[PDB]
């Protein structure tokens, strides 16, 4: 050629906006003698996060969980109730437990990647005890 | 009859051929471009005037070597301009004195181009030329080649019009965003300038160049060039119209553009090519 | 920060426990005479026994009772006598639920229906018991059975 | 009607009390009854307590008498001791009424005999002489000795003493063979068994 | 404190149920107003009752009977009647049984006989009841008596 052109650039993956900013889950009522043995659990809750907006370049999503545990890994019981926990987990079945991080693509066709969970609550040494269940799963995302 | 350099270097005397190294500054002008000034290079002087006049004549089969021998201008010698590669034998410049006075010699090449060059790197050889030197005392001549080499990075032009610059690099914003690419193109006549791109392509109306990025590149992104606002396609004559002394801009902006579908985040590259034509 | 799940729930009291009074007891079903045994399936009349419950779960609803222990080898549905050579042979003990049906021995939970109760409050389960011909003559002598008592909470 | 859960009692040494029942089948009958225990000379000597010692049954009820030992262990230790429970009937014109004695044995049987219960009948021997059949028990326990044949000759009832004898009356125009039978602790009668001479 | 249901009990043999009929007098000075057949009178209507054993357990098959009460006076065997101002005197009621034989008042348990009974089945024991003089002249006034009826087991 006469002249040569360099044209050099960067694509940086910038942030979504969060749908679900505090995504409720109600247990309902569980019951002492259904919990006696120890592995007990509740029935799975099924939980999403959401996430839409993505902006062009962010193919992926990394949410990362933290809460306060107890002696089991699990999350710990903040309400009256004792010897029950709470577990989380990814549909593809693995333990969320606190520091653990999951990473979802962005789907292209909605500009938009959700987190697909369960929760439910379990009592690992058995002899679950009258009282209320309270526990928050604080998580924060970071995007490539 | 005895010569040295503008560096003060001693062109050695004899019958055989001497290596010049000089320093040429080329431009383009109108009619024929100049490409080397030899006479501000080399001077020479008699060292016995007194008693003998040496006389010095440009015989033919001088020439341009290297990556300039397929070309062909002028020489200009003592003021006045000769065909080159010389045809025949030039009339003699006299050396009469000790005052060293310039060897007059400019070399020229035809326009073959609208804004094309010809890279020539320091160290290598641009014209043989052949001298023939005759006196005053005797009818005894000789001939000897003087190799002029060059001992500066220069870009010979080849054509009627020069640019700004012949490489710019430019750098886009985060995508997405844009940059504008300054060049220019100047013809030292008024003359019908037009341009074309080139490059590595990826869609089938070849408008988006592809991401050459060596290092931890993006995916389904890719390099567009636009005027004003329209789109710049590759091999397609873009036209300038009347261009002349002015400096004219090709009013070129860089720009994202997306290929694939999904699109990775990493580093983006591309080299385009311009090319200029008479249209 | 950015996002959270806040999950909520209560563990509820759904069962009682047994009392003190009836962890463990004894049911004396007294004499019976013998010539009261005319044919296979006779009866005689019914002991009243009972369970307590206390204290008992706000959020109790009913309870499956069922009644464990070796059966007699001529009929599954009764309680075994201890074979020794004092014993009444020819005789199974029967069990029965507050309405006088029979709730059999070794039943499982399918069997047994459920038995509605008071939430919050103490409990009473109320049954019979009495014998039942399995062979005849009826030999006379020692009536001795154990049953451990299941409670399964809804 | 008035009637007793039983027609003896078995007292084992250390138990703190045994029941008797007692019960009226008749809606318009209303009885005083009147318990206690006699020894076997028929005087009340004061071994035993029977509660309630005196109630009254109006209608169709049943009420569960029991009886108490005060000995402190002065009875033999070595066989049964022979006592009668008594249960009097009294119901609340020119008429004789009357009144009903029910009247069964009440044995005090002494802890760790050898021969179990059951095992004493077969042990029961007889002599053949006189007009007379003698019967003979080496057993700890009181034998009721009902249905005994010379041949089909029915002879008395006997009531065996422990470690002792009885003796009945007997005709020689009698058959030869010699057979018997037993009321055991609950009233039943045993198999009857071949009467071994001698 | 495993939930254990101890059963105990026992079966037996039963006796009888004794029913006893109360004999009635009517007389209103029947063979009185024409009496004094010398001091042994006997010779009075007798008016019959049972006793009825009913029902049986399987057990009863002899019982030894007596009749006790306050023997007369003036014999050992006859029963004294009542002893109040509104009362018959010089007579004692005389107990005879089926085979119009004089009962032995108050008589030991060694001198009874066996009445055999049917096992099972229901059994009536039959005795009469007729008055006799122990004096000339007897008086006008009432007859009214108790007396005690006793069924020992075999």
């Amino acid at each position: 050629a006469d002249v040569t052109i360099t044209v050099n650039g960067k694509v940086v993956a910038k942030p979504c906006t969060v749908s679900t900013t505090n995504a409720t889950v109600d247990l309902g009522d569980l019951y002492s003698f259904s919990l006696m043995s120890a592995g007990a659990a509740s029935a799975w809750h099924d939980v999403a996060l959401e996430l839409t907006n993505c902006p062009v370049g962010t193919s992926r999503v990394t949410a990362s969980f933290s809460g306060a545990a107890d002696s089991t890994g699990y999350y710990k019981n903040q309400g009256t109730a004792q010897n029950i926990q709470l577990e989380l987990q990814d549909d593809s079945g693995n333990t969320l437990n606190t520091g653990a991080t999951k990473t979802v693509q962005v789907d292209d066709s909605s500009q938009s990647a959700h987190f697909p969970l369960q929760v439910r609550a379990l009592t690992v040494n058995g002899g679950a005890t009258q009282g209320t269940i309270q526990a928050v799963i604080s998580i924060t995302y970071t995007y490539s | 009859f005895a010569c040295k350099t503008a560096n003060g270097t001693a062109i050695p005397i004899g019958g055989g051929s001497a290596n010049v190294y000089v320093n040429l500054a080329p431009a383009v002008n109108v009619g024929q471009n100049l490409v080397v000034d030899l006479s501000t290079q080399i001077f020479c002087h008699n060292d016995y005037p007194e008693t003998i006049t040496d006389y010095v004549t440009l015989q033919r089969g001088s020439a341009y070597g290297g990556v300039l021998s397929s070309f062909s201008g002028t020489v200009k010698y003592n003021g006045s301009s000769y065909p080159f590669p010389t045809t025949s034998e030039t009339p003699r410049v006299v050396y009469n004195s000790r005052t060293d006075k310039p060897w007059p010699v400019a070399l020229y090449l035809t326009p073959v181009s609208s804004a094309g060059g010809v890279a020539i790197k320091a160290g290598s050889l641009i014209a043989v030329l052949i001298l023939r030197q005759t006196n005053n005392y005797n009818s005894d001549d000789f001939q000897f080649v003087w190799n002029i080499y060059a001992n500066n990075d220069v870009v010979v032009p080849t054509g009627g019009c020069d640019v700004s610059a012949r490489d710019v690099t430019v750098t886009l914003p985060d995508y997405p965003g844009s940059v504008p690419i300054p060049l220019t193109v100047r013809c030292d006549q008024t003359q019908s300038v037009s341009y074309t791109l080139s490059g590595s392509v990826a869609d089938a109306g070849n408008s988006i160049f592809t991401n050459t990025a060596s290092f931890s590149p993006a995916q389904g992104v890719g390099v567009q060039l636009t005027r004003n606002g329209t789109i710049i396609p590759a091999n397609n004559t873009v036209s300038l119209g009347a261009v002349g002394t002015s400096a004219v801009s090709l009013g070129l902006t860089a720009n994202y553009a997306r290929t694939g579908g999904q699109v990775t985040a990493g580093n983006v590259q591309s080299i385009i090519g311009v090319t200029f034509v008479y249209q | 920060a950015d996002s959270t799940i806040t999950i909520r729930g209560y563990v509820r009291d759904n069962g009682c426990s047994v009392a003190a009074e009836s962890t463990n007891f004894t049911v004396d079903l007294m004499e019976n005479a013998a010539k009261q045994f005319n044919n296979i399936g006779a009866t005689t009349p019914v002991v009243p026994f009972r369970i307590l419950l206390s204290p008992c779960g706000n959020a109790v609803s009913a309870v499956k009772v069922g009644f464990t222990g070796v059966a007699d080898s001529h009929n599954a549905n009764l309680l075994a006598l201890e074979n020794t050579v004092s014993a009444a042979a020819g005789l199974g003990i029967q069990l029965l639920n507050e309405q006088q049906n029979q709730i059999p021995l070794n039943a499982p939970s399918s069997a047994l229906s459920w038995t509605t109760l008071t939430p919050g409050k103490p409990n009473t389960l109320n049954f019979y018991a009495r014998l039942m011909a399995t062979q005849v003559p009826v030999t006379a002598g020692h009536i001795n059975a154990t049953a451990t008592f299941t409670l399964e909470y809804q | 009607g008035v009637a007793l859960g039983a027609t003896r009692v078995i007292y084992p040494a250390g138990q703190k009390q045994e029941q008797l029942a007692v019960t009226n089948n008749d809606e318009n009958s209303t009885y005083l009854i009147q318990s206690w225990v006699e020894n076997a000379d028929g005087v009340k000597d004061g071994r035993f307590i029977v509660t309630p010692p005196l109630f009254a049954m109006k209608g169709k009820k049943e009420n569960t008498l029991r009886i108490l030992d005060a000995t402190n262990n002065q009875l033999p230790q070595d066989r049964e001791s022979l006592f009668w429970m008594n249960v009097k009937a009294i119901p609340s014109e020119n008429t004789l009424q009357l009144a009903i004695i029910s009247r069964i044995k009440l044995y005090y049987r002494p802890a760790k005999l050898a021969l179990p219960p059951d095992q004493a009948a077969e042990k029961l021997r007889f002599r053949r002489s006189a007009n007379s059949l003698t019967l003979i028990n080496p057993t700890p326990y009181y034998l009721t000795v009902t249905e005994l044949n010379a041949g089909t000759r029915v002879l008395e009832n006997a009531l065996v003493p422990p470690m002792g004898e009885s003796t009945v009356k007997l005709p020689s125009d009698a058959g030869s063979n010699i057979t018997y039978r037993t009321i055991n602790d609950y009233g039943a009668l045993t198999p009857k068994m071949t009467g071994v001479m001698e």
